């Protein structure tokens, strides 16, 4: 039993209603779906169990309705304090049990375009054997963004990670750093490193660059 | 006022056997109607709920399938203690393990439970991380600015904390005078089990002539505190 839940993203305001998706693989009983909250740095929280009872100190605003292959968790209207990640559960007769990947609902705003920066390997961590480069994207909404690292003629695949901060609490933006780690041998095989950032506030993407050893 | 409280070494080596525990406070092992069921849930770093396995009442034993029989769990009754075993654990074991309280209704005669069917109370977990480091206090490298680092008037500075273990580390700027701007990231979990985080601030771009960037970094487990100059790049 896989449950599918949609959007990945909900973008809302207070006032307004979210329906939160979660579909099934398969045919289930009302009895078995459940749905949490969770907030960063915080275990879950259960809001609703078969389906459609709320949990003890779960407030009215927060309803379950559906069947068969298709149930929803439904806030009425969103309060300051509902914006987190929601997953739906199998809470079958017996186990195994399984989880959705989630839904983030985030405060909506206007589209703010990314500052796009990169940063060569300090001279410091070369001598020592390894070269990172840092592309950051400063202040931007929505979330989705996409970070493409380019060595030369190649895309880069495998040898990168990214970490994006919470939601900003002075202008509900989003911030993300990606980290192009190579050996300092094979970092010296190659001169352009470049950063192609898409998001939905710039005209086009934007890639910043660097010439290894050049300036 | 059921209560679960975790404990148990979160810092292991690879293919080290994982040994958690968990405290029942405020109920029984079998609950008033023999419903009580007791799963360990993990959530690996910026990833969902992932099951891992679960004891019932009746000290019967579930667990994922997904991850063999690497997983074994037990219970001291006179204790009302759980115990999680995970046994040759990779750098994919590495996650926040939930100890929690399940419920599903067995006697036919007893009134639908509270939480029937559903996980209502999570213990505060307990961090676990795989890696063969030891506690090593980070290298604070320069992200240093450059015209490769300026958008518009603004330009982008910071300090790449890598290759310590474990977490925590803290950062600020100009011993807590530089707030507006700063970005410090969430840090992730590198393929040698050493933790990299980058913190970052966006400055107008004269400024690097006049005023100087500082970042304090402070490793706490390893007792590592770096005061870093990052210095503008002239070329
Ligand atoms: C891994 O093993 C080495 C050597 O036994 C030890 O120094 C190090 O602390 C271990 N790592 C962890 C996380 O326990």
């Amino acid at each position: 039993i896989v449950l599918t839940q949609s959007p990945g993203t909900l973008s809302l305001s207070p006032g307004d209603r979210a329906t939160l998706s979660c579909r099934a693989s398969q045919t289930i009983a009302s009895t078995y779906v459940a749905w949490y909250q969770q907030k960063p740095g915080q275990a879950p929280r259960l809001l609703l169990h078969q389906g459609y009872n709320r949990a003890t100190g779960v407030p009215d605003r927060f309803s379950g309705s559906g069947s068969g292959t298709a149930y929803s968790l439904t806030i009425s209207s969103l309060e300051p304090d509902d914006f987190a990640v929601y997953y739906c559960q199998h809470f079958g007769t017996s186990p195994p049990y399984s989880f959705g990947q989630g839904t983030k609902v985030d405060i909506k705003r206007t589209v703010a375009a990314p500052s796009v920066f990169i940063f060569p390997p300090s001279d410091e961590q070369l001598k020592s054997g390894t070269a990172s480069v840092v592309c950051l994207l400063n202040n931007f909404y929505p979330r989705e963004a996409k970070v493409q690292w380019k060595v030369d003629n190649a895309l880069q695949s495998g040898n990168s990670q990214e970490s994006v901060t919470e939601q900003d609490s002075k202008d509900s933006t989003y911030s993300l750093s990606s980290t192009l780690t190579l050996s300092k041998a094979d970092y010296e095989k190659h001169k352009v490193y470049a950063c192609e950032v898409t998001h939905q506030g710039l005209s086009s993407p934007v890639t910043k660059s660097f010439n290894r050893g050049e300036c | 006022q059921v209560q679960l409280q975790q404990w148990g070494a979160g810092l292991l080596n690879s293919s080290e056997t994982l040994s958690l525990t968990c405290a029942i406070y405020g109920e029984s092992f079998t609950g008033s109607w023999n419903d009580q069921l007791w799963n360990w849930i993990r959530q690996p770093p910026g990833k969902g709920l992932e099951w891992i396995g679960e004891i019932d009442h009746s000290e019967n034993r579930r667990y994922q399938p997904s991850l063999k029989g690497r997983v074994t769990i037990s219970v001291d009754r006179s204790k009302n203690q759980i115990s999680l075993k995970m046994r040759a654990v990779s750098v994919a074991d590495t996650a926040v393990y939930y100890c929690v309280r399940g419920r599903r209704a067995t006697q036919w005669w007893a009134v639908e439970p509270p939480a029937n069917y559903g996980f209502d109370v999570w213990g505060q977990g307990t961090p676990v991380s795989v890696s063969s480091a030891s506690t090593k206090g980070p290298s604070v490298f320069p992200l240093a600015p450059s015209s490769k680092s300026t958008s518009g008037g603004t330009a982008a500075l910071g300090c790449l904390v890598k290759d310590y273990f474990p977490e925590p580390v803290t950062v600020s700027w100009n011993s807590g005078a530089l707030t507006s701007g700063v970005h410090t990231f969430p840090a992730v979990l590198q393929s040698s089990g050493l933790y990299s985080l980058s913190s970052v601030v966006t400055v107008p771009s004269s400024s690097l002539g006049t005023q100087t960037y500082i970042c304090n970094v402070n490793h706490k487990p390893s007792n590592t505190k770096v005061d870093k100059r990052v210095e503008p790049k002239s070329c």
